[PDB]
């Protein structure tokens, strides 16, 4: 049900953008169990060591959003 | 040896299968996302456990998980 | 080396036991252990 | 059966096979060359494949992948149809790289899926849950 | 194939490498990961290796005992305490020359010796000891203890006699016999001991198995104590003119309450002493008949834990008991956090208010005690709150405790670590800003401008208990206060120990003792930080959002993330041991400066000069250093050749462990390669092969044996130092 | 009345009027040794001849401790706040990041300067503003 | 007094007892 | 130019500045109002 612009937060626990706010860019159809894409603000770890910044994009289901705006 | 799982938050982004240098990895076909496939270990005996997989994983942590496990002549990667 | 207290024999020949023949003893039975079977 | 090739030109050096190739197992990469060309020696020092078939002994399985990854991405012409066996003493060859024939790569129909966890990474089942027994979260 | 050993780990058995041999060491004791451990077996293993723990400690003391009535001068030293040095036991080692024996022929021993520092001596005179046979015939029947317990840990492993696990999770009938019977039965044993013969032989009048019981140790029999009049038992305690076995001064008493110290020994009453224990062996046996068994009257721990519920905190205390009871690992940590506090109040308590003949006046073995007694427990400490991880890593149930105090401590846990950060950036801060200040005011010749503030409350805590040095006039100091004129029989004596500037029962302080007790503020801080924030990561943080799939100690997660280097709660273990290490260091370096100085008379060094570091750099460590390192020079060899030679030894083995911590594996298995390609090509040497293939050690065990080489030479340097400074000095 | 009966007032030691006849000149002054000597005269003196100072809380003492605790409380107070205002203003700039390492001059100055009201803008925020935040909508890791 | 010399080597003999016990509870151990 | 501004106030150059401001501070109020203690 969520669309573009949705703000919302990451329910994951694993996550480490639980807690944080993160926007919807877009939503991909049935069938894939994690469609939502959310983008984030804060990058993530990722990255070799002494790299730069990190990921700032991650796939979730609906259950792991909780939804604001 | 080593664990190599993977779990249902795979991508399919074939890069930790780019990044592996013991071809313990492979790409097989999935319906769980849009790629259409996901990582596999059927070559575990080969893993040395230096973890590129996981680097090379985008996840917002990673879909593929390494366990150091019993070493071997293979796992240390001894020339000797 | 000596000693005034009794039976000064005694360390005489059990410091070199506890010092060479229990170690070398121990450590071939324990080197025969960890390289058993094959 | 028969690995067949020519050997690389090759002076010799230290880095090479130890008394592990003929006590316990060996690996061996082959690979079809369009010139006669330089390439680096995973061992050290640099080598000269011949045009043609080159066959290639090689102490561990990460060196023939090493020389491997450098054939298909340091040459003009790459190189890409380089294979991969494992040698025992008993003479015994066990083809390796590629598996199928397909780069490990790309997709490819055939294949099983070894290692796949239907759930996530956070629903491994709690240490304390499966403890007294032989398996970690990650195995249950 | 299998190559047998390890027999509890196929994984290393079938490990073709040295690694087998080193993780087989390694993990030998932690029964629960070996390969088909059931939890009663596990129980029923830990209950034998108890057994055979016990032995082991009764055969180290009948050794202690043994040496020193074969080899000592104990009938020598009675004669004369406080001049007659006490010696462990002889030397035999042909590498001496001339020399060293002519410099280790000491204490009037007739062949080479080493001098005792551990007290020994003063405990088994004050106990009542007085000739070699006594100890002897001790040793013997310790022998036959440590035979008992042995034969009991053979005995509970049989299938006739193996404890069950129910039998093993009775924690109230435990609890019961351990509080009256373990603890409150042996203090009334010892009390029995020395009100039959510690006094009796204290007042001169000999008490042994020969006589025991035909000369009761009062007048009065056993009616005043089944009557009432308890008081008869107080009877003429001993004079303040009382001399050490002898009857000049003696009196009937065999339990009094005067408090203070005896006039000549320096030490607490032996009368008070056992009244502490016959007090305290009522207090535990009342304690162990709190939790019901099989009688149905009693408490059950778990009722009472469930019933401790609350709005702010949730499910409170619920099933703790199944909580505490089915890990060991939390047991573990219980019992060693309590046990290190312990052990650090006994080393409080034996300098301050000591309780063994003479032993005021050993300078040396007390430092030594001090010292030995803190680092015990700091250990045990540090091991407390490893367990504490363990627990958190291998056994903690999410559900079981759920919203109770666990969930509720790991649900906040960046509160806690970021306050406890914040507590020690603020005291590291402050107090190396004071000490730098300190110092640079000193240097410019300027020693007027350094910051000096009076440790107030802790003078005002020792006038609390009557010292009228800093004039408070608060509480015991008031003689106007109603805490003073209560009619306490220990009041005057209490008074008279704490206000006569003679001995070491609360000491005055100056400024210097306030900027240290910061910095071991500083130091617990940040121990305890690094200790909590690893077990409360222990089951994941950011990084690793499931570390309890990997265990207690692994090497790392790789260099992705951007790097995980020492991320376990094992690596927090191995980090919080540097950090308790320079805080027992402070500990004793405040200790030992601060009692040099007060055994020397001169205690204004000490109060003047650890205002600033400098003053510790050259008044404490360079000062005091200048006999040790002449124990043998170009001129000869002098009683402080070891100890000159262990602080060396310390010193290289300290350095030996920066060599594996600094260095880390990959480096060292490249060397390896190259020397495993030099041997299989040397001829001669290849008719030999090894039978493991050598590598280099592993991450962990990298750490565990830098850090085991650090340990080692941190405690032999300093005890080396401690030791012969302070003989050397003679306090 | 007999309080710390341990120190002296520093002009009734011997040893610091001894040393405080020869303390150092500290600049250009010739009479900073005998000006340092005339104002630490006031404070108590242990046996050495060094003052001790006293934070027991007394008013007496004030200056020892009460006023510069007070100061500096103030001024990084002050620091604490014009810090954070300048941060969370930047977290409004599309490019917050880049004015976190190149440093808006005029923004941070004019925070710096309304920074004398901190311990009153502190408050305002704590009663019904920004100053604390919701533990439920703060990111935290797995437990 | 002094220990005898037969009383030394009297101690060694007791102490037989609690290294044959300490044997038994080792090999007991390892099982 | 709007360069040089940009460099000017960089995070070093402006620690640095605010460093070099405040020890001008301390440094001339220990100058002329040396040794100072405690508040009297
Ligand atoms: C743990 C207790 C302990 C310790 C640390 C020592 C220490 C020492 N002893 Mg002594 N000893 C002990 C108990 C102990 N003793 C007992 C109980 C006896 C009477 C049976 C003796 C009788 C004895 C003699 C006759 C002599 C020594 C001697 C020595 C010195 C060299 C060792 C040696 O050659 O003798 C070896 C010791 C024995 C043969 C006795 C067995 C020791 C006990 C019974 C077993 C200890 C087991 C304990 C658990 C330690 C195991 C190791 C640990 C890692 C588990 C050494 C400093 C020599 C000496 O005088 O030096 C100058 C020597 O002449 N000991
Ligand atoms: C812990 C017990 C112990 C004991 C009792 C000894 C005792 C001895 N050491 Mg030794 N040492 C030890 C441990 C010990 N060491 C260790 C751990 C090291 C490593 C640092 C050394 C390294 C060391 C060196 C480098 C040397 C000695 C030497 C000697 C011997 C000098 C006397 C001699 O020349 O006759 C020699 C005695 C024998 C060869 C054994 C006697 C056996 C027969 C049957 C006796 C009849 C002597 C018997 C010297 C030596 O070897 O003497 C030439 C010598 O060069 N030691
Ligand atoms: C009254 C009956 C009784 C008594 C005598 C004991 C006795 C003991 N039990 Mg047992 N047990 C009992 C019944 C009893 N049990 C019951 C009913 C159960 C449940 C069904 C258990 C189940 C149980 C288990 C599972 C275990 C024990 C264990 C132990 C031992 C504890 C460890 C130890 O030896 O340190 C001795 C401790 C003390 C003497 C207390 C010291 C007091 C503290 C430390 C302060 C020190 C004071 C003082 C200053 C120290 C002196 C210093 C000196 C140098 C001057 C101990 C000897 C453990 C063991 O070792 O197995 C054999 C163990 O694993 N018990
Ligand atoms: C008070 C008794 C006590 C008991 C019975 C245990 C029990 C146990 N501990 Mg623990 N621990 C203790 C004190 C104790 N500890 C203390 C004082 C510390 C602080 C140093 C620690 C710190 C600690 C750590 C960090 C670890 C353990 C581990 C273990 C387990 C395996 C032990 C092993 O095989 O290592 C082998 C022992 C050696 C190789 C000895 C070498 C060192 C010598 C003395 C030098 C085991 C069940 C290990 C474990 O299994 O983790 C789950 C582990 O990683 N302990
Ligand atoms: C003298 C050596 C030393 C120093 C100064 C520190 C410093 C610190 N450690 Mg550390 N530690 C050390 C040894 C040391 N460690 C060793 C050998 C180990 C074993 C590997 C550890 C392992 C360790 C762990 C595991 C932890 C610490 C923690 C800390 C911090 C706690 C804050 C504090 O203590 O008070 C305040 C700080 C200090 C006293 C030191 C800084 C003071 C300087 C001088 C201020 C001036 C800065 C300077 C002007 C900057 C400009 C320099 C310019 C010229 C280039 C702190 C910054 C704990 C922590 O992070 O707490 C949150 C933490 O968890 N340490
Ligand atoms: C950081 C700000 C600062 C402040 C407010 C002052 C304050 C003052 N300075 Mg000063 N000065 C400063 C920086 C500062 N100084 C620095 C960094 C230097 C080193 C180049 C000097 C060098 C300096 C000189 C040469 C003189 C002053 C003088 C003065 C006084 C006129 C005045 C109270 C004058 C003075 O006090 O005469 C002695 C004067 O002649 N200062
Ligand atoms: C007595 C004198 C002491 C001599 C000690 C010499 C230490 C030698 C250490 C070896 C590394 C040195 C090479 C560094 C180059 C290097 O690569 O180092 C190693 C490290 C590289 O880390 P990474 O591998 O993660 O970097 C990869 C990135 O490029 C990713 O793209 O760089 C740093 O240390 C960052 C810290 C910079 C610290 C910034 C402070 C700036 C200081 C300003 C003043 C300079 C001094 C002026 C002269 C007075
Ligand atoms: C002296 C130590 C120096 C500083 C160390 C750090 C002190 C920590 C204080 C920070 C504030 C704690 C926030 C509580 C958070 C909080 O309020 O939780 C809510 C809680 C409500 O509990 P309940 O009413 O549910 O109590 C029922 C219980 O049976 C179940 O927990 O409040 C209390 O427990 C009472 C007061 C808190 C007691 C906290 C203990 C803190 C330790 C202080 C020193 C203990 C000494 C014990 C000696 C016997
Ligand atoms: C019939 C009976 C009773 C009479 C009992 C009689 C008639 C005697 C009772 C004797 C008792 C209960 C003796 C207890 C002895 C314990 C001893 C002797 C020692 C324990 C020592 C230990 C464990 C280790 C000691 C060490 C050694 C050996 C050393 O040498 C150095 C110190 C230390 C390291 C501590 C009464 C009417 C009462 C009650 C009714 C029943
Ligand atoms: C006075 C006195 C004293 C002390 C006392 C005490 C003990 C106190 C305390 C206290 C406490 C117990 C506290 C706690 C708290 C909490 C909190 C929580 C706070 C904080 C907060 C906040 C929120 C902040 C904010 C800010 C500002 C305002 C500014 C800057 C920026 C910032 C953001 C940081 C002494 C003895 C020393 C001396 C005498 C008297
Ligand atoms: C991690 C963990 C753990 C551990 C923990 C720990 C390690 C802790 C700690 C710690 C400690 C170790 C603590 C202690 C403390 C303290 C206290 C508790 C206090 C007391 C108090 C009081 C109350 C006192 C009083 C008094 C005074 C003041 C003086 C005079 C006398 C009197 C008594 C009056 C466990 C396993 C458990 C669980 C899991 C997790
Ligand atoms: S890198 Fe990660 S997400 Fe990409 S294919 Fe491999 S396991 Fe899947
Ligand atoms: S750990 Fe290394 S060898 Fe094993 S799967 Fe990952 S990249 Fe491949
Ligand atoms: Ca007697
Ligand atoms: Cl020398």
């Amino acid at each position: 049900a969520l669309n573009r612009g949705d703000k919302v937060r990451i329910k994951r626990t694993e996550s480490y953008w639980y807690g944080d706010v993160g926007t919807v860019a877009s939503v991909e159809k049935s069938g894939i169990l994690y469609p939502v894409i959310v983008r984030f603000d804060r990058v993530n770890y990722n990255g070799f060591s002494g790299s730069a910044s990190g990921v700032n994009t991650n796939n979730f289901a609906e259950n792991e959003l909780e939804l604001v705006q | 040896s080593h664990s190599v799982k993977i779990y249902d938050t795979c991508i399919g982004c074939t890069q930790c299968v780019r990044a592996c240098p013991l071809d313990v990895l492979e790409m097989v076909p999935w319906d769980g996302c849009k790629a259409a496939q996901i990582a596999s270990s059927p070559r575990t005996e080969d893993c040395v456990g230096c973890k590129r997989c996981e680097t090379a994983c985008p996840t917002d942590f990673l879909s593929i998980r390494v366990y150091l496990g019993a070493e071997t002549t293979r796992s240390m990667g001894l020339a000797y | 080396m000596d000693g005034s207290y009794a039976a000064s024999y005694l360390p005489w020949i059990l410091i070199p036991m506890v010092g060479w023949l229990f170690p070398a003893v121990t450590m071939g039975l324990l080197f025969i252990h960890i390289e058993s079977e094959g | 059966t028969e690995l067949s090739g020519q050997p690389p030109k090759f002076g010799g050096s230290t880095g090479g096979l130890l008394s592990k190739a003929n006590r316990e197992e060996k690996y061996a990469i082959t690979w079809t060359s369009a010139s006669e060309q330089v390439f680096e020696m995973p061992t050290g020092g640099a080598a000269i494949m011949n045009e043609g078939e080159n066959l290639l002994y090689l102490a561990r399985k990460e060196q023939c992948l090493a020389l491997g990854t450098q054939l298909r991405t340091k040459f003009k012409p790459k190189i890409q149809d380089y294979k991969i066996y494992r040698v025992y003493p008993s003479g015994e060859v066990q083809y390796l790289h590629p598996a199928d024939g397909v780069f490990p790569e790309k997709v490819n129909e055939g294949r099983e899926a070894q290692g796949t966890k239907t759930r996530r990474i956070g629903q491994n089942p709690e240490p304390v849950t499966i403890k007294f027994s032989g398996k970690a979260p990650y195995e249950v | 194939m299998a190559t047998k050993f390890p027999k509890f780990s196929q994984d290393l058995a079938q490990d073709p490498t040295t690694r087998r041999i080193w993780y087989g060491i390694a993990t030998a004791h932690d029964f629960e990961t070996h390969d088909g451990m059931t939890e009663e077996n596990l129980y029923q293993k830990i209950f034998a290796s108890h057994f055979g723990h016990i032995a082991i400690i009764f055969l180290w003391t009948s050794g202690t005992l043994f040496h020193v009535a074969w080899q000592g001068n104990f009938e020598q030293w009675i004669k004369d305490p406080l001049n007659i040095r006490p010696i462990a036991h002889a030397i035999w080692d042909p590498h001496f020359g001339e020399g060293a024996v002519n410099a280790f022929t000491q204490a009037g021993a007739s062949n080479p010796v080493n001098i005792a520092y551990s007290g020994v001596y003063h405990w088994f005179y004050t106990i009542g000891m007085t000739t070699n046979q006594e100890l002897y015939s001790g040793a013997v029947f310790l022998l036959v203890l440590a035979s008992l317990f042995l034969f009991a840990g053979w005995l509970h492993l049989q299938p006739k006699f193996r404890p069950s696990l129910a039998w093993f999770k009775n924690a109230e009938s435990r609890l019961n016999h351990h509080l009256a019977g373990l603890f409150g039965v042996s203090s009334l044993a010892w009390a029995g001991h020395l009100v039959h013969v510690a006094i009796p032989e204290a007042r001169g009048q000999h008490v042994g198995w020969d006589n025991f019981l035909s000369t009761p140790p009062h007048p009065a029999g056993l009616m005043p104590f089944f009557t009432g009049n308890w008081g008869v038992y107080a009877a003429d305690p001993d004079t303040a003119g009382h001399i050490f076995g002898t009857s000049e001064g003696a009196g009937t008493a065999i339990l009094t309450f005067l408090g203070g110290f005896h006039p000549q020994t320096e030490s607490l009453w032996l009368t008070d002493i056992a009244h502490h224990h016959l007090a305290i062996a009522v207090i535990f046996i009342i304690a162990g008949h709190m939790y019901r068994t099989n009688w149905g009257i009693g408490h059950s721990i778990k009722e009472i834990l469930n019933a401790h519920k609350g709005p702010l905190t949730g499910a409170g205390h619920t099933n703790l008991y199944d909580t505490i009871n089915n890990s060991l690992h939390f047991q573990l940590g219980l019992a060693l956090a309590s046990l290190g506090v312990i052990t650090s109040l006994v080393a409080q308590h034996m300098y301050s208010l000591p309780s063994y003949a003479f032993i005021a006046q050993d300078h040396t073995t007390q430092a030594a005690l001090y010292t030995h007694h803190q680092y015990i427990a700091g250990f045990l400490m540090v091991g407390a709150f490893a367990h504490g991880a363990i627990f958190f890593v291998r056994d903690y149930d999410p559900v079981a405790n759920k919203d109770n105090v666990l969930a509720r401590m790991l649900e906040h846990k960046e509160a806690l670590i970021s306050h406890l950060s914040w507590v020690s950036l603020f005291l590291g801060f402050h107090t190396l800003g004071l000490y730098v200040h300190n110092d640079v005011v000193v240097a410019f010749g300027t020693p007027e401008k350094q910051i000096l503030i009076e440790p107030v409350f802790a003078q005002w805590i020792q006038a609390t208990s009557g010292k009228a040095l800093y004039g408070f006039d608060v509480l015991l100091s008031n003689p106007d206060s109603i805490a003073s004129t209560t009619g306490a029989a220990w009041l005057p004596g209490w008074l008279d120990a704490i206000n006569s500037g003679t001995n070491s029962l609360f000491l005055t302080i100056g400024p210097g003792d306030f900027l240290v007790h910061h910095a071991i503020a500083l130091g617990l801080h940040t121990t305890a930080l690094i200790l909590i924030k690893g077990a409360l990561d222990a089951r994941g943080s950011k990084l690793m959002p499931d570390k309890k799939d990997f265990g207690y100690s692994f090497p790392c997660d790789g260099p992705g993330r951007g790097g995980t280097c020492d991320i376990s709660a094992w690596d927090a273990f191995y980090l919080a041991m540097f950090w308790m290490l320079n805080t027992l260091g402070w500990l004793t370096f405040y200790w030992h400066w601060k009692h040099l100085g007060v055994w020397s008379g001169n205690v204004a060094q000490f109060n003047e000069n650890s205002t600033y570091l400098m003053g510790w750099f050259r008044d404490y460590l360079w000062a005091n250093s200048a006999q040790l390192i002449n124990g043998y020079n170009p001129y000869g060899v002098n009683n402080l050749s070891v100890w000159a030679w262990m602080f060396l030894f310390g010193h290289l083995v300290w350095a030996t462990g920066f060599m594996f911590l600094i260095s880390w594996r990959g480096y060292w298995q490249e060397l390896i390669e190259t020397i495993v390609w030099a041997h299989e090509r040397t001829p001669l040497a290849n008719l030999v092969r090894w039978k493991d293939k050598p590598v280099a050690l592993s991450i962990v065990q990298a750490r565990l044996v830098g850090l085991a080489h650090f340990t080692v030479g941190y405690v032999l340097t300093y005890a080396a130092f401690l030791i012969a400074s302070t003989a050397g000095k003679f306090g | 009345a007999d309080d710390f009966a341990n120190l002296t007032p520093c002009s009734e030691n011997p040893a610091y009027l001894a040393k405080s006849k020869n303390f150092l000149n500290t600049t250009n002054d010739p009479n900073s040794g005998k000006i340092r000597a005339e104002r630490y005269a006031s404070a108590l003196c242990g046996p050495e001849g060094y003052p001790h100072l006293i934070v027991d809380g007394r008013f007496t003492h004030a200056g020892d401790f009460l006023i510069p605790s007070i100061l500096f409380l103030y001024i990084a107070g002050w620091i604490g706040w014009v810090g954070r205002s300048y941060l969370i203003e930047i977290r409004e700039s599309k490019n917050p990041e880049m004015q976190e390492v190149v440093i808006n001059v005029p923004l941070a100055i004019k925070k710096m300067l309304g920074g004398f009201l901190w311990p009153l803008a502190a408050v305002g925020e704590y009663t019904s503003g920004k100053l604390v935040m919701k533990d439920s909508e703060i990111p935290t890791s797995p437990r | 007094m002094a220990l005898s010399d037969t009383q030394i080597l009297a101690a060694l003999v007791v102490a037989l007892l609690p290294a044959f016990l300490a044997f038994r509870l080792s090999t007991e151990l390892y099982k | 130019m709007d360069g040089l501004k940009s460099f000017l106030s960089t995070a070093p150059v402006m620690i640095m500045a605010l460093l070099t401001f405040t020890a001008g501070i301390l440094i001339e109020f220990n100058r002329f109002y040396p040794d100072l203690l405690f508040h009297p």
